[PDB]
């Protein structure tokens, strides 16, 4: 195929894997590890089930499965699992020899040391790659936009993060987590489905939940509004077959779900949502850069694809500056300017940056962090990683 | 509010307990069953309910239960029981009385609207508290009324006929995000112990038959390999059981493995299910972990057992220690990376004299309060909003 | 949850497809190393754990040695069929019988084929067949020891209950 | 006896003039419920203060009416103070004259709604609103001295000699002990655990007070800390979790002396402390090196008189004496200072009445006060 | 709390009528006067017994506008009491002869009696609603909702 630089957003629900230069993923998988199981359910001889199964394996044949996740809230739980997870994704996904590659690897900005320090001894250490770089999840996104300034705001499966941008400064004291994305919508979901009297709690089932949500939920522009349309009428109710063949009714759960981005109370979560922990963060940068923070609000991953969620966004944007900084004075609303950017590719802006940025440095051998630096330096070879 | 005392209705999956306010017990507790017919039209004045139930079966009429996994879905059948549980049995008028009801955590907001309409239109009561049930059920566990004696927080098991949920409160603050339930209650292990009886083909495995086994025979174990292992070591350890037919005539019953296999259900409901997996122990941490980090010794060290499938011997100390096993090697795996030993958390499950009936001696507690018909819906607000009133969740936080 | 083998701990054990050829205390031929007389096997595993398990409705398999006590377990289910109304004398015969017959392996009718893999070669395949029918044989006849230990001429109820306990809903 | 009562940026302290004490001490916090799910009849109510804040806190969303020394919420502090007169000090405040605290450089309209609360919903018969630095120079027997006070909103430089205020060389810093909590907050992420609830602040607040200190020099204990776990200690979390904490422990104050960790552009403690001696005339800069007083709870770690004494002598000319005052009562010294100064013979004919309020609205607090 | 503020009725100001319906070229005293000339005609074409010429001359010109409501009631008291006084079996030979136009204002002012039963006699309306609908297809009503709003 070709001797570059290989990207890996080994992302909390997907993997996304290719190479620099790509322009989309050459693979996309769930970060799933799958054990043989037996469960008073369907069984064939047309399939057979190995004593390890992952990813796109596991995902096809998840009733046969106990499926785990390696990954929760952007830090990898399991190690072990983690590791069938990347022997899957080089050996026999992209079918490559890692001996002496350089690989572009993704995080979150506020992960424990012990997650980069244990991933980057891993690939100089199993799969022996001859120099590692780790970029921070969010700064990818930028990059995919062709763009130097900004607030970018990624939510996943895992986290949702914000990092500000100005002229290519990246203004670290800002960045934060929201620790509300697409994993505590699904669990959200299975709570309003089990208040339904339906249940979910087999491990093969959470991904049925996670397709019904990425399906048919939507974030409410007005909440009234769909209260309204809620509690005075049916034209809410949808129904979805599960790959059971059960049919299940869903109605207010399909704005509801999503509704823990924006209050993440409903959750259990103190902090604010979206809208509330990007302006605290753009209300929080110098006031010479506001500006240009709003006029350009990016957003990336796959928990910022609801539809209704870029216009709730912008909408909710304007009414709390309209709250917090005109006291409900109307005559000079007009003149605040704020811009969600929200591409069609956003769900792979980590994926698609990295393979820009990993294209920037292929020539430029001192930039990764090498074999030879680290077993002469130990975790102290990754103090090149930025600050 | 009316100086009348309160009327207090649990209405159960298994078990409706009716009373007054500040009585020492219900004055009926019977089953929330109707026993309905199956030139003027009568037949929906010939049904009958509870006790008076159980005797119609032989003159022909359908019994059902109104109430199931506990949710109400037969509004025909559970107007019917609330108007004869509060003309018959209560023998109250509802223009003079405000009502306490309850149903679970979970229940739909269409069950609430639905109740209140048929009390505030069928039966026109003056006002209504719809109570989150095991909530009172805290309450009940006091050594008595008085504020010194109150411990406003503690995690609560209630474990009825129909549903067990596990609720944590704090400062008195229900934590609505972190209920859990559990799908399976006193019926399931019911239909469980029925199901033995039945493989075996035992002369009887009649409901009634199964229930009374539970109530008589059933204990909590700490581990089925082993306890098998005893029914062989030891003789005596199946029992003779003596059960009488619906046509009136002796029968003996041999009473084996369900003795403990079937209060198992709740610590492998596996056994039970395909659809719920967690057992109580673990149900009960996951609840306690996810819950704020200031209350959790608290909730650790107060929680309260209620409803009668609770009451299987040995079933609190089971739980503490399965529960104490969870949470010292989740402590300790803490003391290990840091070379410190902690203080510990005491985990105390608490049964107590009231656990049989808690959320009706709860909400009798709760209702003699002089604050209690400002709680209330009165009907002027009925007449301006109709049963949207009593739509919105209490528990659970609400968007809007 | 479940019972898993104690014998999913022991290292280096023989296998044939993913079966483990397990130490067993036997009396009958075939290719299975003698276990030690004093200790539990698989077989004594096997029965013991039983009549705990088949009322399970989920189950993750550990290995090879899950995979063979899954086999015994399903086979006990057949055993518990073939048994009922019985002499003691007449059972031996019966499940002896049950136990020697043409059976399908994995990689053949068999109800697993799925979670089992195939012989490794068409060798592995008759010492799968020469263990299989060793280890059903003394499970059979070990079984019956249990089922009629209190009197000879009728299996014990506490037994016959477990022949519709379909264990996972498989059988054999 | 008159009322002294600290306005504390996180922790109100109140009592009586001429006690050695506060008689209450308590934070500056309003909690409330963040759930609907209610005991009927059960003590149970809209708002929690102070003490009952912290107790109560897991279930509470926890906010202080007061950030960076400045009051940002007026219908919580009148609760706050409320709390003060009625519940912690039980008295009446129509009866008794009320000193209150204010830090430098504060908006002129935040001293103007605090002396209108205080006649216009307290009655009281007469207040007076002084800045903390001259207290704290009162509590501590001298009338030269350059007071660094550092509190949880604010950290302020106040010269003064002779009883006289330099007021054109005082310095404020935006940074104390609620960015520093903030900031342990962030950094202990990095151990892989997760503080982000208002009640989970007030366990880091409380690491903080018990764990951390001052580094004597920062890059010796970094490399200190990088060779052994001799620099570690462990902490007892609510839950009976343990946690472990290392060069955190000194990162967290390091933000004093450095505040770009924090991303904010300001001279440190030691700069600032120069900075405001070097804007004072040179025959006043002869003396108050040997007087630099420390005050305020964020004064109070481990290791920071010796390290700010170590800091302020390269700064400063190798011929001068310099002492750095830190009393063991720092915390309370601007209370115990507001004790004496209201206790004192001569300031009783300097108070604002009430009648005089009636007479020129709240504007007379800026010709009465400093 | 921010939730409930309207920031897009002063952010983004969406379309009035005016900008889909054309603006009246008369001014309100010239339609006033306009009609005052017709309402006349109208009632005289009652008293001679010629009902179906009082509503032919009546129909010729129509009023609208929010800024007219005096003289639309005035002219609908009019067209009411004009429908109420032709015979029934007079209906279905003048529905054939009217023009789309004039069959588009009928059925329209059928529908203003009809919003108003306490002044207008609704069983004589559904009486010429079944018979114009009937000669001239279900198009007319798709015409009166497709219609503007200040007729
Ligand atoms: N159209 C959609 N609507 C709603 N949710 C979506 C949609 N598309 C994807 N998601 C959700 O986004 C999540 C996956 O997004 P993504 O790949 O960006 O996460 P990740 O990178 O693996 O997680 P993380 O960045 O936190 O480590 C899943 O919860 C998925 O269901
Ligand atoms: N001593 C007991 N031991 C075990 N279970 C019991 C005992 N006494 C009653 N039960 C069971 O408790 C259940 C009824 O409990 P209850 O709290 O009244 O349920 P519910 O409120 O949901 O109707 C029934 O399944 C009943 O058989
Ligand atoms: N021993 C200590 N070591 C470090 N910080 C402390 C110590 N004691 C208190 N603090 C800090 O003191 C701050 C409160 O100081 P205080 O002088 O009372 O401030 P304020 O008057 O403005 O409310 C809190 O942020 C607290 O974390
Ligand atoms: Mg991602
Ligand atoms: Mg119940
Ligand atoms: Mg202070």
């Amino acid at each position: 195929m070709e001797s570059a630089p290989i990207v890996l957003d080994n992302g909390t629900g997907f993997v996304k894997v290719g190479y620099a230069k790509d322009n989309f993923p050459r693979f996309q998988f769930p970060s799933i590890v799958g054990r043989p199981i037996l469960r008073a359910e369907e069984k064939t001889g047309n399939v057979q089930i190995k004593d390890v199964m992952v990813g796109d394996e596991a995902e096809a044949v998840r009733s046969l499965l106990q499926v785990k996740y390696p990954m929760e809230n952007g830090i990898i739980r399991d190690f072990e699992e983690m590791n069938q997870l990347w022997d899957y994704t080089f050996f026999e996904k992209l079918k490559i020899d890692p001996r002496g590659r350089k690989i572009l690897l993704t995080e979150p900005p506020m992960n424990p040391v012990a997650n980069r320090e244990k991933m980057c001894e891993t690939m100089f250490e199993r799969y022996g790659f001859g120099g590692v770089y780790v970029a921070i999840q969010a700064v990818l996104s930028l990059y995919a936009q062709g763009l130097s300034s900004g607030v970018v705001v990624d939510s996943g499966d895992g986290v949702t993060h914000i990092v500000p941008v100005y002229e290519s400064v990246v203004l670290n004291h800002l960045v934060g987590r929201l620790d509300v994305a697409g994993r505590d919508a699904t669990r959200y979901l299975i709570s309003l489905l089990l208040r339904k009297g339906y249940a979910f709690n087999r491990t093969a089932d959470f991904e049925t939940v996670r397709e019904m949500k990425e399906k048919l939920c939507y974030v409410s522009y007005d909440l009234e509004l769909d209260h309204k349309l809620s509690e005075e009428t049916t034209v809410l109710m949808r129904n979805y077959t599960l790959p059971d063949g059960r049919v299940i009714k869903v109605g207010s759960e399909r704005y509801e779900c999503p509704e823990c981005l924006f209050q993440p109370h409903l959750v259990g979560s103190e902090q604010p949502g979206l809208s509330e922990f990007i302006f605290d963060t753009i209300q929080a940068a110098d006031v010479d850069i506001r500006k240009y923070l709003y006029r350009a609000i990016v957003l990336s991953g796959g928990s910022s694809m609801y539809a209704g969620l870029p216009s709730r966004l912008e909408k909710e944007i304007k009414q709390l500056w309209f709250e917090r900084v005109l006291h409900g004075d109307p005559a000079r609303l007009p003149n605040f300017k704020v811009k969600i950017e929200d591409a069609p590719r956003r769900r792979h802006a980590v994926f698609i940056g990295g393979a820009v940025l990993a294209d920037i440095m292929a020539q430029n051998d001192h930039m990764w962090v090498s074999k030879a630096e680290w077993e002469e330096y130990g975790v102290r070879a990754l103090d090149k990683l930025g600050p | 509010a009316s100086f009348n005392v309160p009327i207090i209705m649990d209405n159960g999956t298994g078990y409706s307990k009716l009373g007054y306010a500040g009585n020492d017990a219900p004055s009926y507790v019977f089953p929330t069953v109707i026993a309905t017919r199956s030139k003027r039209a009568t037949e929906d004045l010939d049904f009958f309910i509870g006790n008076d139930a159980l005797k119609k079966a032989s003159a022909g009429y359908s019994l059902d239960y109104p109430i199931r996994h506990g949710q109400i879905e037969n509004w025909d059948h559970m107007e019917r029981f609330w108007q004869q549980s509060l003309f018959k049995y209560l023998r109250c008028e509802p223009e003079d009385h405000y009502f306490l009801l309850t149903e679970p955590p979970l229940n739909p907001p269409e069950n609430r609207e639905n109740t209140a309409e048929i009390m505030f239109e069928s039966f026109n009561c003056a006002g209504l508290y719809i109570a989150v049930q095991a909530v009172l059920a805290l309450a009940a566990s006091w050594t008595s009324s008085k504020v010194t004696d109150r411990s406003l927080t503690g995690t609560v098991v209630d474990s009825g006929d129909g549903v067990t949920h596990i609720i944590p409160v704090a400062e008195g603050y229900v934590i609505g995000s972190s209920i859990k339930t559990m799908p399976l209650a006193g019926r399931d292990v019911t239909y469980f112990v029925q199901s033995l009886l039945r493989d075996r083909n035992e002369p009887d495995s009649s409901l009634k038959t199964a229930e009374r086994i539970k109530e008589e025979c059933c204990y909590v174990c700490p581990d089925i390999v082993k306890e098998f292992s005893r029914f062989d070591r030891e003789p005596d350890r199946y029992l003779k059981y003596a059960s009488e037919s619906i046509t009136g005539h002796s029968t003996t019953i041999d009473v084996g493995f369900e003795r403990f296999l079937a209060p198992e259900i709740f610590f492998n409901p596996e056994i039970a299910s395909s659809d719920f997996l967690t057992p109580l122990p673990e149900l009960v941490d996951n609840v306690v972990q996810s819950s704020p980090i200031d209350v959790r010794k608290g909730l650790y060290k107060n929680i309260v057992l209620s409803g009668g499938s609770t009451l299987f011997k040995n079933f609190g100390n089971r739980l503490q220690r399965d529960l104490k096993r969870i949470v010292d090697e989740r402590i300790h795996r803490s003391e290990m990376l840091s070379g410190a030993k902690s203080g510990g958390v005491d985990v105390n499950v608490i049964s107590h004299k009231r656990q049989r009936n808690a959320v009706w001696f709860g909400g009798s507690l709760l209702a003699q309060t002089p604050e209690f018909g400002s709680y209330c819906h009165t009907k002027a607000d009925y007449e301006e909003y109709g049963a949207s009133i009593a739509r919105r969740y209490q528990i659970f936080g609400n968007s809007l | 949850p479940a019972y898993h083998s104690s014998f999913l701990s022991l290292t280096d054990v023989p296998t044939t497809g993913n079966i483990a050829m397990l130490p067993l205390k036997t009396k009958f031929r075939g290719p299975a190393y003698p276990a030690d007389e004093s200790q539990m096997d698989i077989i004594d595993e096997c029965i013991g754990l039983f009549r705990a398990n088949c009322f399970f409705r989920n189950f993750e398999i550990k290995g090879p040695a899950d995979r063979t006590l899954i086999y015994g377990t399903l086979f006990i289910s057949e055993c518990l069929g073939r048994v009922n109304g019985l002499n003691y004398r007449d059972a031996e015969r019966q499940l002896n019988s049950l136990a020697l017959e043409n059976f399908s392996i994995p990689g053949s009718g068999f109800p697993l084929n799925a979670l089992y893999a195939p012989p490794l070669s068409p060798q592995d395949a008759e010492i799968m067949r020469t263990y299989l029918t060793q280890f059903r044989q003394e499970l059979a006849y070990r079984l019956l020891s249990h089922v009629y230990a209190t009197e000879k001429d009728h299996p014990s109820k506490w037994w016959t209950c477990f022949s519709k306990r379909r264990f996972m809903n498989k059988a054999l | 006896t008159a009322l002294v009562c600290d306005n504390g940026s996180g922790l109100v302290k109140a009592g009586f003039a001429g006690d050695d004490a506060p008689r209450a001490v308590f934070p500056s916090i309003v909690g409330r419920p963040r759930h609907q799910g209610v005991m009927v009849g059960m003590g149970q109510k809209d708002s929690y203060v102070g003490d009952e804040a912290q107790s109560k806190r897991g279930i509470l969303t926890l906010k202080y009416p007061i950030e960076h020394g400045i009051i940002t919420n007026w219908d919580d502090m009148e609760k706050i103070w409320h709390h003060t007169f009625y519940n912690e000090l039980r008295v009446a405040p129509e009866e008794h004259p009320t000193l209150l605290t204010e830090a430098p450089l504060n908006p002129k309209a935040n001293r103007e709604k605090m002396t209108q609360i205080m006649f216009e919903t307290f009655n009281v018969p007469a207040m007076y609103v002084a800045i903390q630095a001259v207290l704290s120079l009162y509590a501590s027997g001298r009338t030269t001295g350059i007071v660094l006070d550092s509190g949880d909103g604010v950290t302020h430089n106040v010269p003064i000699y002779e009883g006289y205020a330099l007021p054109h060389a005082i310095m404020r810093l935006d940074l104390a002990g609620r960015d520093l909590t903030d900031y342990l907050m962030k950094i202990l992420t990095e151990r892989g655990y997760s503080f982000v609830t208002t009640a989970e602040r007030e366990i880091v607040r409380d690491i903080k007070e018990k764990l951390c200190y001052v580094a004597l020099d920062f890059e010796n204990e970094m490399a200190t800390a990088a060779s052994s776990s001799s620099l570690e200690k462990s902490y007892e979390l609510p839950d009976g979790q343990v946690i472990t904490i290392g060069n955190e422990r000194f990162r967290c104050p390091e933000t004093l002396f450095q505040p770009s960790f924090i991303g904010m552009e300001s001279a440190g403690i030691h700069e600032t402390t120069y900075n405001s001696i070097m804007k004072c005339d040179i025959d006043i800069r002869k003396d108050l090196y040997a007087n630099n007083v420390m005050s305020g709870g964020t004064t109070m770690y481990p290791g920071i008189a010796d390290r700010m004494q170590k800091e302020i002598t390269a700064l400063a000319p190798s011929t001068m004496k310099i002492k750095i005052i830190a009393p063991p009562e720092r915390k309370y010294s601007v209370w115990i200072g507001g004790s004496i100064l209201a206790s004192l013979s001569t300031f009783q004919q300097m108070w604002i009445t009430k009648q005089e309020y009636d007479e020129a609205g709240p504007s007379i607090v800026h010709r009465k006060c400093f | 709390t921010f939730r409930t503020l309207d920031v897009d009725s002063i952010t983004e100001p969406v379309l009035t009528e005016q900008d889909i319906f054309p603006i009246r070229n008369e001014t309100a005293e010239q339609v006033q006067a306009a009609v005052s000339q017709l309402i006349p005609q109208a009632r005289s074409a009652i008293q001679t017994g010629n009902a179906l010429q009082g509503l032919k001359t009546l129909l010729s010109y129509v009023p609208y506008g929010n800024d007219v409501q005096e003289v639309r009631t005035q002219y609908l008291n009019a067209f009411v009491d004009v429908l109420s006084n032709i015979r029934a079996a007079d209906i279905p030979a003048f529905v054939k002869e009217c023009s789309t136009e004039e069959i588009d204002n009928i059925v329209n002012f059928i529908y203003r009696g009809l919003a108003n039963p306490q002044a207008y006699n609704s069983s004589v309306l559904l009486n010429w609603h079944e018979k114009v609908v009937e000669i001239s297809g279900i198009g007319c009503i798709v015409r009166v909702l497709n219609s503007r709003p200040d007729l």
